[PDB]
């Protein structure tokens, strides 16, 4: 038969890339490609989308850098979509969209290789700072989700908490009193998840402060090793990276062979049916939606440059592989690889922070209580003091001296 | 300390030296407090030094 | 002036289109009017748009008010984006256009006629203390929206002095055939009196028929369920048992002009009240043409109101993200004959039902003292 | 017989059938939840074979 699918991407390079991809694994029901460009006035980019490939007969659509409404409208009609670029963590509502089957997995997933370095380092003591417009919100939720976990019925052994979570303003000028209020708790673990002002003004806002001597410890996120997060990063910090990096023509490739692997569970003939052309009111739509999709996300392995390209329980790309890096003052220098259930890190030099070689511990117990009492006669006495600022001395019955605080 | 409505609402806070650990406030309260079961759920008591 | 718009798609509601002009109260807030009237016969997304932002320019119109009546899953968003590409305020209100997006770009000023789930749950406790059921459980998919249903839950039930009590909280997972009977196996577990369920309809279907297969159907298992699970009010399926409450928010409250009423006099008290203190009118927008954002100052200053207003004595303040605070809700009851009854209704953060002891499918009496 | 099934709540419980009855029962139980552990079972010999 005829089957059609349509990308907007801003290179012409990968245009051809996608239609020769295709055409390789074609040979392995004519499956056919179309592509069109991208625009700036996001306004009229929606009037695009339905003319050029809801005119064909699509059975996906492909996206790259930017948020445009090609999420909304191709979902209307309720036809999958998959993502390329970009991995806000707002994508992941099944309500909001029932259009991305995504590639690069979102911010909000990254926070599954932290709960692993607080095994293989044993940390058992946070401090957490959130943002606070909707990735933090995110990155806090599935990072609580972990750390209630590991409830003992292993064999009665101690497990990680959080201490304080902090959650500042997405537009912030002055923002010291969070840290001010920070450094009163115990423990010397920082987690950082922000967006790139948003650790500018907490880098410069830490040192000046003096929140990142020795015995600390940061775990920071791609956006917050990034870019202008090297204008004030703390030397000695802990960043990470995927080995898919951001590539646009890197797995659109990988994309294919997952429609592909689709088309012949597809000619089940159970009920088909085709995507109806034009846009002017075919008002119900059903393209085995539903049915289509679960073929989708169910197993399809992407022929591509990772291996066992799986589809999340819930839509987005599983089983990515990390590579853990590090700074050393001036050069963010790799010293290990995550894959999946594979912690490694790396043989090369952790300059912790303050230039410290050792492995210090998350914890600083304090020694300095506070006591609070009420005056009552048999126990706590309540006497005025003398004029000088001491008060007067005392000896009981027996003469010996009396304790005053 | 014990607690109470406010607000002429149902939020349920606390009074005197008690609400002063619960909100971190103080560190330890030493001091003649008793022990019971409703403040046995929020805070962690010693063994007892006077019977 | 600001110009004032409407949009009627789909639905013949040509009895309204005498009623739009209700509106000759406007001279006692005194900030000139503008309204223009349409209508539509069903259709599809590129005729939306495009039907649209002409309107704004052709007629110097800056707000429109929409309703219609079709799938209130994603007509919605639409209106949500185009809010964010000119700044223009939408006020949906009927079936369709008015469908609760829980949350949205926060950049984008579009507001909805309907509970959020917190106000719901709030409901379902205000009902379980007026016929005093303590011991209730959760059930619960995966479905996004519910860590606030639970949390909006154990929050209220934690500070009242009433003797509130709790059981399992269970998260079911409806992904994979496999679980099917690990469904069953996670449900066995649940002994309560009463029971509260979070779901989409299709998984209700699914679930009421599992409850039937384990015996979790039947007299002895009340159950409350929002509105999300119950669709259109007549289409009732088979699985749903009798005596199955729920709160909701339908017609049979008001009519199509009701809404339309409280929809044409909103944009025209707030509009006037921003110009009661400052003197500086919102000039009549921009095409659909290219992202001009010049006088997005006064757009902010279009939410510092239109929040905040009442009117007839009612009020209509709103939330911030986009919804009225004191929504009117009604509870309806499916009756053994298969029908949803309007059986009490809610305000003013209370209660006036219709029944002073609840009906049942014996060993329950009545019995008398002096 | 799931219907006149559902009614019973009880720690122990005891059956009297034939074999094929008893395969029947046992899976019609496993459907309204009467299988697992809260429920112990005794049955005459009749019923193994």
């Amino acid at each position: 038969k005829i089957v059609n699918i349509g990308a907007v991407l801003s290179t012409r390079k990968h245009e051809q890339m996608f239609r020769e991809a295709v055409n390789q694994a074609n040979k392995r029901i004519q499956l056919q490609a179309t592509s069109v460009t991208h625009k700036p006035n996001a306004i009229q980019m929606a009037l695009s989308v339905c003319e050029d490939l809801i005119s064909s007969q699509v059975y996906a659509i492909l996206v790259s850098h930017t948020p445009t409404p090609v999420s909304y409208t191709a979902g209307f009609y309720r036809i999958p979509v998959l993502g390329l670029t970009t991995r806000m963590s707002i994508y992941s509502d099944k309500s909001i969209h029932l259009s991305f089957l995504r590639t690069v997995p979102p911010y909000s997933h990254q926070s599954s290789v932290w709960f692993e370095m607080m095994r293989v380092y044993n940390w058992n003591h946070i401090i957490l700072l959130v943002s606070d417009d909707h990735e933090g919100r995110a990155a806090q939720k599935r990072l609580e989700t972990l750390l209630e976990e590991r409830e003992s019925k292993y064999d009665n052994k101690r497990g990680p908490k959080a201490e304080k979570v902090l959650q500042f303003d997405p537009g912030t000028k002055n923002v010291t009193a969070l840290l001010m209020e920070a450094r009163e708790l115990e423990a010397r673990v920082i987690i950082l998840s922000a967006s790139e002002d948003d650790a500018a003004t907490v880098y410069r806002a830490a040192a000046m402060l003096d929140m990142t001597g020795s015995g600390y410890v940061w775990l920071v996120g791609e956006r917050e090793i990034s870019g202008n997060a090297l204008r004030y990063a703390p030397d000695g910090i802990i960043g990470l990276q995927l080995i898919n990096g951001k590539n646009e023509s890197a797995h659109i490739s990988d994309a294919v062979g997952v429609v592909a692997q689709a088309v012949h569970e597809l000619l089940e003939k159970e009920n088909i049916t085709d995507p109806p052309r034009g846009c002017v009111g075919n008002t119900n739509i059903w393209k085995t939606g539903p049915l289509f999709k679960r073929v989708l996300m169910s197993s399809k392995y992407a022929d591509g440059v990772t291996g066992r390209v799986e589809f999340n329980e819930d839509g987005d790309r599983k089983f990515a592989q990390y590579s853990i890096m590090n700074l050393q003052n001036r050069k963010l220098v790799q010293v290990g690889i995550y894959n999946g259930t594979h912690v490694i890190p790396n043989d090369r030099k952790i300059i912790w922070p303050g230039g410290e070689t050792e492995k210090p511990r998350g914890y600083q117990m304090s020694t300095r209580l506070k006591i609070v009492t009420i005056h009552q006669e048999p126990f706590v006495y309540v006497k005025p003091t003398m004029s000088d600022g001491t008060c007067k001395e005392e000896f009981t019955v027996n003469g010996d001296p009396v304790k005053k605080v | 300390g014990t607690q109470e409505r406010v607000q002429n609402s149902n939020k349920k806070e606390w009074n005197g030296m008690m609400g002063e650990l619960l909100s971190g406030q103080a560190d330890m309260i030493v001091a003649p407090l008793t022990i019971n079961n409703e403040r046995a759920q929020y805070i962690e008591f010693s063994k007892p030094f006077k019977y | 002036s600001i110009g004032i718009a409407v949009i009627l798609v789909g639905t013949s509601d040509e009895v309204a289109i005498k009623d739009a002009h209700e509106k000759d109260d406007f001279h006692h807030l005194s900030v000139v009017p503008r309204v223009e009237l349409v209508a539509m016969n069903e259709t599809d997304p590129k005729s939306i748009i495009t039907r649209i932002c002409d309107l704004m320019s052709d007629r110097k119109i800056q707000g429109v008010v929409f309703a219609d009546d079709t799938d209130q899953e994603a007509i919605a968003q639409i209106l949500d984006f185009i809010s964010a590409q000119t700044l223009t305020p939408i006020l949906g209100i009927h079936g369709g256009s008015s469908m609760i997006m829980a949350d949205k770009d926060e950049s984008s000023m579009f507001f909805q006629f309907g509970p959020s789930i917190e106000q719901q749950a709030s409901v379902m406790l205000n009902i379980m203390e007026e016929y005093d059921w303590y011991i209730f459980s959760i059930v619960t998919t995966y479905f996004p929206g519910y860590q606030d249903f639970v949390n909006k839950i154990r929050s209220t039930i934690e500070n009242s002095f009433v003797g509130w009590e709790l059981e399992e909280v269970l998260l079911l997972d409806m992904s994979l055939d496999d679980g099917d009977s690990k469904i069953q196996n996670q449900l066995k577990k649940l002994q309560s009196p009463i029971i509260l369920l979070y779901c989409t309809k299709e998984e209700a279907t699914y679930i009421f028929e599992v409850a039937n297969s384990v015996g979790l159907t039947g007299y002895g298992y009340t159950w409350i369920v929002p509105s999300l699970v119950a669709g259109d009010t007549d289409t009732v399926p088979s699985e749903f048992p009798t005596g199955l409450i729920s709160v909701s928010y339908d017609e049979w409250d008001y009519g199509l002009p009701a809404r339309v009423r409280d929809g044409i006099a909103i944009i025209t008290t707030a509009a006037s009240d921003m110009l009661s203190e400052h003197s500086f009118i919102p000039e009549p927008k921009s095409s659909c043409y290219n992202t001009h954002e010049k006088r997005i100052y006064q757009s902010n200053m279009l939410n510092r109101y239109l929040i905040n207003v009442t009117f007839e004595g009612r009020d209509l303040s709103f939330s911030e993200d986009g919804y009225q605070m004191h929504p009117k809700l009604v509870i309806i009851l499916l009756n053994k004959e298969r029908k949803w009854e309007r059986v009490g209704k809610w305000k003013d953060k209370s209660l006036q039902m219709k029944y002073y002891v609840w009906p049942r499918m014996d060993d329950h009496l009545s019995i008398v003292t002096l």
